[PDB]
């Protein structure tokens, strides 16, 4: 179980998870604020 | 015939002589190292220039060096 | 009497012929 | 070369549309017999003439192929 | 010796075919020949220069003779806009009858070639009118070729060969080359323009048999000495003038107008005469700087040694560079090639925007051909300028004699130079390719309004500062009361503002997002080619992976597979890699130029402005769209005069691809194959009665790289030339 | 697992039944895309009241030669 | 000081079927090589040119076309088998030349009757720059 926690922190798995989460975040941002060319706030 | 030179940083490990495929190199007695040994290159008219000796030397930088020079029949490795 | 009718052939056919036999005989000659 | 030969030959002399009267119109006009024998006919009548579909797919549902064409060249 | 080649004894004792190959490719590297001195090297180079001069004169002799003999000039002078100039005749016995009919144009009586060098416009502009002028010139060039050869011979015997320290007198040579070679020549050219060509474009035919009896100005040489030069510009050609006629002709010989000639869309002749006179004056005065036999002037070495900033930020400054430059020929050659390359692409950029020749701006194919020719030659010259820097660093550089000056300091922080070049080129590549791909995706999904289209507001501002009024910036020369527009309004500003604000010339074309993106691609190319060449130069004396590289020469295959492997580690190999990037960069540049101009010549500028912002646009609307006529040059239904280009197009595609072989396959495979073949031959009957004299061997490693690269770039040039000429000549518009 | 995916996509995101009704007019399609950044343009009119990506693996032909007539079997 | 052996012809050769990898014209006009060894018994071994041969019990004498062939065969014979070998270079004149091992000992073992050839007494980082040897035919490593 500890060995599993180590394995999950090996480079390919760590990067896979990091980028899947990042992808979900950017996807949802663009689903909420679509077609942005400028910063329309201030 | 290529040129092969031995420099005084040699530690006399003999790894270069074991590697030569044409028997160019040789060990000779010395007094400048713990092994009392040094490499020499008495038969450079048979050297094909493979640098198999340089891949084997452990010193930094190298103690055996191969300078490619004028080509002959033996140097090119021609069987015809 | 047509001028290219003579120069195009010999510069195209015989000049390289003589020059190639020339340079072959020269380059394979041991002095 | 094998797949280019098969693709041009099938369109030129096999595939096409037939009419009720029974006159077969092939996808390409049947130009394999006379244009395949030179290299210029392969460059002109096969590559240049049939790449039109993929270089005109931007804006349609075939635009993914137009993107992959260029990505694969890259 | 006792064999070819004589200069190398090591190659002459080579019993394989290598001996021949390398014999040819080492013939002009004089420093590597057996028993070479300093005097022999210098004298060889001097005679070689003379040989090259003879070559150039014989080539231009050939062009003149051939258009005077098989040419079209006389009919072309009568109507420059409605006749195609002939280059020479075709005699080819493999021709069939339809091709014979197809190539017979321009009014000739048989198959011919149309010229695209632009020599009819140039010779017409400077004065030559009938075939006897061209014959005259050709004979004179033959004479000068022979004289060049004679001098080359004369300066190789004893009794006439100069010493090494004659060749090392730098102040002398610079005085003479500045005031003599550049100033006197420009003065005599101003003379030819004032005496022959300015009259030639006003109806009169001044020649050798009458020129001592024709005034160039109404009051010859009066004004010059009384001081009032202004009288020479008192009556210019009116702006309704017809070039080779008297209708609308003036009398001025020197002016400063700025605009173009209205009829020919070309520079005024009086402007060019006045320009050459002005710069000849500048050169003559400036050629009196350095010191010689007369006890005044400057010592270059003293100027170099006195330029060291206190505070020691440049170390020992320039102390000792006179002898580093004076003693190294590769240093001097690198400098020469760098300066010449920059001014070659300056020639390219100025000859299309400010055409000098009459009726050349209306011949589109010659414009495109000249631009591409000069840009590609400039790129090659740049790669050579950088290669001889690495050769200099290996061969002639002396560390102890340059201790702590600017050069050794360059060597001392090579990591900081390479790292920042690397950062710059990474940044440009990432963002340029990223924006292009963004735009392509946006248009594949049908949303061209979602594009990222940055506007080049700085180049638009600089164009406003020159007097363009398309972006409403109202800055210098585009404002109303600024001293810049105020101080020049009388002399050149009328003509300049009239030309720059016209939109059918190429003087400061309008720009938009597409221009921005392609300019950043050009910047990426320049930065990456510089990175490769600079790294190759600064690492040629040794690096960490091979600290003794200087003991191996400029070019060598590798250091074997030890230490991880050392393929392509010489500085020659950095040059070889950089040639690819040079070709790619000049490709981007010339593609940009040709697409912009071909859409402008068709009145369809919006086509470029809309399709240039995504790469599918370039592929479909430029490459694919403009290829139809070329590839239809011959087809199952016949051939037309584009046939020769349709053929050449394919030649270039073939040669190029053959270059891939030598570049992807390497030596061992081929050597084993050849051993097999040698067995086969020696064993077969009636054919083993024949014996080769050199043992056949595969090519060398460096040799294979060179041969591959040569095929690659030959294919490159040939395919692009065929397409460019056929797609402009087919539309002729 | 790859076969499982093919059959599930034929069963769930496909126009196989309508194609079964009129094979020479409906062009087969067993992949649809989400509307995220305008990419829904890739969901093209493949006929039969359906919008997606036309497939070329020839799976409908196999499923018809097999006797499969409902999505429950897939 | 170690007289070298003589070449004893009439020494038999291994049992081979022939192959297209053997001698060629270079052995007729330029040179070829000859290796000899001991072979306690008859055994099979891989020819350094083609397939497999059978070495005979007693002395063995092979003719090859390159020094590298002889030395690769000798390395195989000396490590995988425990066999002593010597090889020679024969000219078209009919002149032999004992080649290896030169002074009776194998070169990876230091023998007290050897001189130094090609030894520089300094590190490799202390060679002069090429500018120091320009126009004179030496090389920077020559020293
Ligand atoms: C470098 C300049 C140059 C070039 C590129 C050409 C090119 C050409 N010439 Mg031309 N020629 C030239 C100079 C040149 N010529 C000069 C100065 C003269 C005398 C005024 C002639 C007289 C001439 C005639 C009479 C004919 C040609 C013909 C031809 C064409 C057929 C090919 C041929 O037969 O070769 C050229 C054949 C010759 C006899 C030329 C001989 C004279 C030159 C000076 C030879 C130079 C060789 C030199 C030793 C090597 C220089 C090194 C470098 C060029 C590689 C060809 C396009 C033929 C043609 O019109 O085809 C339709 C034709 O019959 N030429
Ligand atoms: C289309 C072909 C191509 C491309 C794209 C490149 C690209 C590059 N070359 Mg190169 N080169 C090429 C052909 C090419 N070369 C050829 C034929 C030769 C002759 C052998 C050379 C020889 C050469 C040399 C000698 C050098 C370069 C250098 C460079 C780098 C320059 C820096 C830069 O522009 O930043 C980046 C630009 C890019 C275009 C990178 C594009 C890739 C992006 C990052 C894709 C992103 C991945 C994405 C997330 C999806 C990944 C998919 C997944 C499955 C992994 C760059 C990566 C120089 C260098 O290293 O600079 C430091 C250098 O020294 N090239
Ligand atoms: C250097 C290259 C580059 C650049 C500068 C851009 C820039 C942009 N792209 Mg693009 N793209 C690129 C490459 C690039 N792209 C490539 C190579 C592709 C092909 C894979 C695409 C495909 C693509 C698509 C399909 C789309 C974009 C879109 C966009 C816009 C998104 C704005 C946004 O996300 O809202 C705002 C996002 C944020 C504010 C994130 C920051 C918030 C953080 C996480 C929180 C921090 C709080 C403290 C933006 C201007 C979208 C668009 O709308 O186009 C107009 C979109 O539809 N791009
Ligand atoms: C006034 C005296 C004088 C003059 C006129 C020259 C002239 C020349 N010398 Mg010399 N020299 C001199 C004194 C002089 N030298 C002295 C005193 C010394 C001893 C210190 C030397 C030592 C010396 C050496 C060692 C060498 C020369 C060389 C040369 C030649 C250079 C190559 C060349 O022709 O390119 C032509 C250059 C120009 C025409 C000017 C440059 C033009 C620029 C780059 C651009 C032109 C712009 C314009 C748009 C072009 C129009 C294009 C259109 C027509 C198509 C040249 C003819 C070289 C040589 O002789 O080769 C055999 C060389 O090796 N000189
Ligand atoms: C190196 C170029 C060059 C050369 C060789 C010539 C040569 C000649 N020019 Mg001339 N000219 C030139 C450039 C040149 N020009 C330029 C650039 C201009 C424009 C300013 C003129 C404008 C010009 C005019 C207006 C006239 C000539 C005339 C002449 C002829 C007589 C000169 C004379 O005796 O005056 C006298 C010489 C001197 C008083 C000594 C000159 C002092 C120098 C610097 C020493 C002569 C053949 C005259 C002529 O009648 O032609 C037949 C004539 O009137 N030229
Ligand atoms: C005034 C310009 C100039 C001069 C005087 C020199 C002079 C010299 N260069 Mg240099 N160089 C230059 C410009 C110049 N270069 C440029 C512009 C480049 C960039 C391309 C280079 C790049 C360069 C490199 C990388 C090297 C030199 C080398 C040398 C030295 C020996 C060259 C030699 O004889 O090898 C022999 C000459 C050849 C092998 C040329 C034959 C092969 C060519 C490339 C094929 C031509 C293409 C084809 C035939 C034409 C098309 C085919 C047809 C279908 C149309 C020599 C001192 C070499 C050297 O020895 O180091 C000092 C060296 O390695 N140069
Ligand atoms: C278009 C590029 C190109 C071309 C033309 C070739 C051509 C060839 N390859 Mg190669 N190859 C290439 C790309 C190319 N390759 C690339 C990119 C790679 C890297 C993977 C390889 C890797 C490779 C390998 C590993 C091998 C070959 C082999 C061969 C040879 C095959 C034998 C043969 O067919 O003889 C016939 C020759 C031709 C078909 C060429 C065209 C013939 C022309 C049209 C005849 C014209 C003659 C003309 C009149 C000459 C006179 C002109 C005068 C001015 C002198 C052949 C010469 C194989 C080989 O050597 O076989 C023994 C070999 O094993 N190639
Ligand atoms: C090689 C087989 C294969 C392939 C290439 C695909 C490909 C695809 N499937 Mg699919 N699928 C498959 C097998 C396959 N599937 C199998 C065997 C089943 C079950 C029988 C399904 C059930 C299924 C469903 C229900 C859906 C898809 C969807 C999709 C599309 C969106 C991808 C996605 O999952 O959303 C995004 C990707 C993720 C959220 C990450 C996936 C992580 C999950 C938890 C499983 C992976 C965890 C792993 C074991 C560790 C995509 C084109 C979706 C679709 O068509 O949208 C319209 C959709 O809803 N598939
Ligand atoms: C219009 C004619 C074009 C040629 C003009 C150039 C010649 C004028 C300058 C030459 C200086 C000679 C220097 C001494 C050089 C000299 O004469 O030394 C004689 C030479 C002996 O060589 P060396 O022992 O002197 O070698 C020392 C070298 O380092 C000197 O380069 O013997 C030969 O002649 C070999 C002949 C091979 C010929 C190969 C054929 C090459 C074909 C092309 C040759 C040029 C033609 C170009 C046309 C495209
Ligand atoms: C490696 C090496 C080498 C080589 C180098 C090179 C090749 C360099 C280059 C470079 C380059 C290629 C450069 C360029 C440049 C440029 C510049 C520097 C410029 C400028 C200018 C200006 C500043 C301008 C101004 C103006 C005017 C006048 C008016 C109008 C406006 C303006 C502003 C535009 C040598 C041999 C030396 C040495 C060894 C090492
Ligand atoms: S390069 Fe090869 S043949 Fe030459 S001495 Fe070294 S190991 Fe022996
Ligand atoms: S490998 Fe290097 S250190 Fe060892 S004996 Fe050979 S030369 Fe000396
Ligand atoms: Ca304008």
């Amino acid at each position: 179980m500890r060995d599993l926690k180590t394995y999950l922190s090996v480079a390919p798995v760590a990067s896979t998870l990091w980028f899947a989460a990042l992808a979900g975040l950017l996807i949802e941002i663009n689903r909420f604020f679509p077609d942005a060319l400028t910063f329309p706030f201030f | 015939s290529h040129s092969v030179k031995i420099y005084d940083t040699c530690i006399g490990c003999t790894q270069c002589v074991r590697a030569c495929p044409t028997d160019v190199l040789e060990m000779i007695p010395w007094g400048g190292c713990k092994a009392k040994q040094i490499a020499s290159a008495p038969r450079t008219e048979d050297c094909v220039g493979c640098k198999r000796c340089e891949s084997a030397c452990p010193t930094d930088f190298l103690s055996v060096r191969v300078y490619l020079w004028h080509e002959t029949t033996r140097s090119m490795g021609l069987a015809y | 009497i047509n001028l290219p009718s003579l120069f195009v052939p010999l510069v195209g056919l015989l000049f390289p012929a003589v020059a190639m036999a020339s340079l072959f005989l020269h380059v394979e000659k041991r002095l | 070369v094998v797949i280019f030969h098969f693709s041009w030959k099938m369109q030129s002399d096999v595939w096409g549309s037939i009419n009720d009267q029974g006159v077969v119109t092939h996808i390409t006009g049947g130009n394999f017999a006379q244009s395949s024998i030179t290299i210029n006919g392969w460059l002109r009548d096969f590559l240049w003439a049939q790449a039109s579909q993929v270089i005109q797919s931007y804006g349609s549902s075939l635009s993914a192929y137009g993107l992959f064409f260029l990505g694969a060249h890259f | 010796a006792l064999r070819f080649p004589r200069f190398s004894q090591g190659l002459a004792q080579d019993p394989t075919t290598r001996r021949i190959w390398f014999g040819i490719a080492t013939a002009h590297d004089f420093e590597s020949h057996d028993d070479i001195t300093e005097g022999r090297l210098y004298q060889n180079i001097f005679a070689s220069h003379f040989g090259q001069l003879a070559i150039i004169f014989l080539w231009t002799s050939g062009n003149l003779f051939h258009v005077a003999w098989q040419g079209n000039f006389e009919a072309w002078v009568q109507d420059p806009l409605h006749v195609r100039p002939i280059a020479h005749a075709i005699w080819d016995p493999h021709f069939g009858q339809p091709a014979v009919e197809a190539f017979t144009r321009g009014g000739a009586l048989g198959p011919v070639n149309i010229a695209y060098s632009g020599v009819y416009q140039w010779w017409y502009t400077i004065g030559l009118r009938t075939n006897e002028d061209l014959y005259t010139g050709a004979i004179f060039l033959l004479f000068l070729s022979f004289i060049s050869l004679l001098a080359g011979w004369l300066h190789l015997q004893p009794k006439w060969k100069p010493s090494v320290s004659w060749f090392k007198n730098a102040e002398s040579r610079l005085n003479h080359h500045l005031s003599g070679l550049f100033g006197v020549s420009s003065l005599a050219w101003a003379g030819h323009l004032v005496h022959v060509a300015i009259p030639g474009s006003r109806g009169e035919y001044v020649r050798w048999n009458n020129f001592l009896s024709v005034l160039p100005h109404p009051q010859g040489l009066g004004p010059l000495f009384t001081g009032q030069w202004n009288l020479y510009a008192q009556n210019p050609d009116s702006s309704n003038h017809l070039f080779s006629t008297s209708q609308g002709a003036g009398t001025a010989i020197l002016t400063l107008l700025g605009g173009f000639h209205p009829q020919t869309q070309s520079l005024w002749l009086t402007d060019m005469a006045h320009h050459h006179l002005a710069i000849a004056i500048l050169f003559l005065i400036g050629g009196h700087m350095y010191r010689t036999n007369f006890g005044i002037g400057h010592s270059i070495k003293y100027i170099l040694e006195a330029h060291i900033p206190p505070g020691g930020r440049l170390g020992r400054g320039h102390k000792g560079l006179y002898d580093t430059i004076n003693n190294s020929i590769h240093f001097q050659l690198g400098l020469a090639l760098a300066s010449l390359g920059v001014i070659t692409s300056l020639v390219a950029q100025h000859m299309y925007s400010l055409p000098a020749y009459a009726f050349i701006a209306q011949d589109f194919t010659t414009q495109a051909a000249l631009y591409t020719h000069h840009q590609y030659i400039a790129g090659f010259i740049m790669t050579g300028a950088f290669a001889h820097g690495a050769i200099f660093f290996i061969r002639d550089y002396n560390p102890e004699q340059n201790a702590d000056n600017v050069l050794a300091r360059m060597l001392e922080h090579k990591e900081a130079i390479i790292s920042h070049l690397s950062w710059a080129s990474l940044f440009l590549g990432f963002h340029t390719l990223g924006l292009y791909v963004h735009n392509d995706v946006m248009l594949a999904f049908g949303t061209p309004e979602k594009q990222i289209l940055i506007e080049p507001i700085f180049a638009q501002w600089i164009q406003s500062a020159h007097g363009k009024t398309s972006y409403g910036f109202d800055v210098l020369l585009s404002s109303t009361n600024s001293p810049a527009l105020n101080a020049g309004r009388s002399i050149w500003l009328p003509g300049w503002l009239n030309a720059i604000n016209e939109n059918s010339n190429s003087l400061f074309l309008t720009i938009g997002p597409g221009d921005f993106l392609v300019h950043h691609a050009i910047a990426l190319g320049l930065h990456t080619t510089t990175l490769i060449l600079v790294k190759g130069a600064l690492d040629a004396r040794g690096s960490k992976l091979m600290p003794d590289k200087k003991d191996f020469g400029y070019s060598f295959p590798c250091d074997g597979p030890g230490r991880g492997g050392t393929c392509d580690i010489s500085a020659w190999d950095a040059f070889y890699l950089a040639v690819f990037w040079m070709l790619n960069t000049i490709g981007w540049v010339t593609f940009y130029w040709h697409w912009k101009h071909i859409t402008l010549w068709q009145g369809n500028v919006s086509q470029f402005n809309e399709s240039s912002t995504y790469l599918m646009g370039w592929l479909r609307d430029y490459l694919w769209l403009n290829s139809s006529q070329l590839i239809n040059g011959y087809n199952p239904f016949g051939m037309n005069s584009l046939s020769v280009w349709a053929w050449m197009f394919l030649f270039g595609h073939l040669v190029w691809a053959t270059g891939f072989m030598f570049l992807i396959s390497w030596r061992g495979y081929w050597q084993e194959l050849i051993e097999t073949l040698a067995w086969a031959h020696e064993r077969t009957p009636l054919a083993n009665l024949i014996r080769w004299r050199d043992k056949p061997v595969a090519l060398s490693i460096v040799q294979a790289r060179l041969v591959g690269l040569v095929h690659f770039s030959v294919g490159y040039i040939f395919t692009y030339a065929a397409f460019l000429i056929a797609s402009t000549s087919g539309k002729f518009g | 697992l790859w076969l499982s995916g093919m059959y599930f996509h034929g069963a769930r995101f496909s126009n196989y039944e309508a194609w079964l009704n009129d094979p020479t007019h409906i062009r087969p399609s067993a992949q649809v895309v989400w509307p995220i950044v305008g990419q829904e343009i890739l969901n093209g009119d493949v006929g039969g009241g359906f919008r997606g990506i036309q497939i070329t693996s020839g799976f409908f032909q196999i499923w018809r030669a097999s006797g499969i007539t409902s999505e429950l079997q897939l | 000081g170690f007289t070298p052996p003589e070449l004893d012809p009439n020494t038999p050769s291994p049992i081979f079927g022939g192959s297209t990898g053997g001698l060629l014209r270079k052995a007729q006009v330029e040179e070829f090589y000859v290796i000899t060894w001991e072979s306690p018994k008859e055994q099979i071994f891989e020819m350094p040119t083609g397939g497999a041969a059978i070495m005979r019990e007693g002395p063995n004498l092979l003719k090859l076309a390159r020094k590298e062939q002889c030395l690769a065969l000798g390395t195989r014979l000396r490590s995988k088998y425990k066999i002593k070998y010597q090889f020679y270079r024969v000219f078209p004149s009919g002149e032999v030349q004992y080649l290896h091992p030169k002074d009776g000992v194998y070169p990876e073992k230091v023998n007290p009757g050897r001189q130094g050839v090609g030894v520089n007494f300094r590190s490799i980082g202390k060679n002069v720059s090429p500018i120091e040897v320009k126009f004179t035919g030496k090389q920077p490593y020559d020293l």
